[PDB]
């Protein structure tokens, strides 16, 4: 179980850095109100980083091993990016059928 | 020339029955699930893994029924809505016109093995020069160590 933090209110065009700490496979997910949880980004373990088409170029993920915390710099934030953000460990097919227990997720509001 | 049309993997035009494979880890990871952009089942086709770099015996086979031109291929891993980790870092293309006689696709230079994915999410488009003329196409995941692979594919081209 991982704990996300660092959210708040931001004007369109703005920036925000989210944090997460308690695990190689790790992903960023968000829940917009009235929408289901969707994938935002992930860092694998030759550390491969990938982003959802909706956030490509604008967002960046990076893992700290001096602080055991993964960050998400969200640049050029638009209204659509309003959601409650979460982080969870990714799994192999061998562990695909194991329940997911989410943890804390911060509110990010991108309003003018 | 310009015949880069999707042949039916994500769209569903190539039906379930036309997609076969060497083996499957589970029913949810069956061959039929290896459709580009699909999130059905456990997110991809996964064989009774892992693939051995020495013994490359696993494959995903698509039966096109009529003879096509395959100018481009597209691959993806098991994104499973951000929860999947698996993908094929490399692969090779085998193809038949009768389903009996198999040809290994080779580049203008002579290399068989194509670079695969770097993650389970992003589509990687690999051009085929010379272009393939086949009724049957096989995707063989290729590795450097015994790793778990998963794939979602799409073939691009046109009919004869």
């Amino acid at each position: 179980q991982l704990q996300a933090s660092g959210g708040g209110f931001v004007q369109p065009g703005g920036s925000l850095r989210l944090s997460c700490a308690a695990l190689d496979g790790m992903g960023w997910f968000r829940q917009a109100p009235g929408k289901e949880r969707e994938f935002v980004s992930a860092i694998s373990g030759n550390y491969a980083s990938y982003y959802a088409d909706s956030v490509k170029g604008r967002f960046t993920i990076s893992r700290d091993n001096s602080k055991n915390t993964v960050y998400l710099q969200m640049n050029s934030l638009r209204a659509e990016d309003t959601a409650t953000y979460y982080c969870a460990p990714q799994r192999s097919i061998y562990q695909s059928h194991k329940p997911i227990y989410w943890g804390q997720g911060t509110q990010v509001t991108v309003s003018s | 020339a310009i015949c880069r049309y999707p042949l039916g993997m994500s769209g569903g035009q190539i039906p379930d029955e036309d997609i076969t494979a060497s083996s499957q880890w589970s029913e949810s990871t069956a061959a039929k699930y290896g459709r580009l952009d699909s999130e059905e089942g456990d997110g991809a086709w996964c064989p009774e893994i892992p693939v051995e770099p020495d013994d490359l015996k696993e494959f995903l086979q698509i039966d096109l029924h009529t003879l096509h031109f395959i100018t481009l291929v597209g691959t993806q891993g098991r994104h499973a809505g951000g929860h999947g980790i698996e993908f094929a870092p490399m692969y090779k293309i085998n193809y038949s016109r009768d389903g009996t006689r198999w040809i290994s696709w080779r580049n203008r230079h002579g290399k068989q093995v194509l670079d695969g994915n770097s993650n389970p999410y992003d589509i990687f488009l690999k051009d085929l020069e010379p272009p393939i003329v086949a009724r049957f196409v096989r995707f063989i995941p290729v590795t450097d160590h015994s790793m778990n692979v998963c794939m979602r594919v799409e073939l691009y081209g046109c009919v004869w």
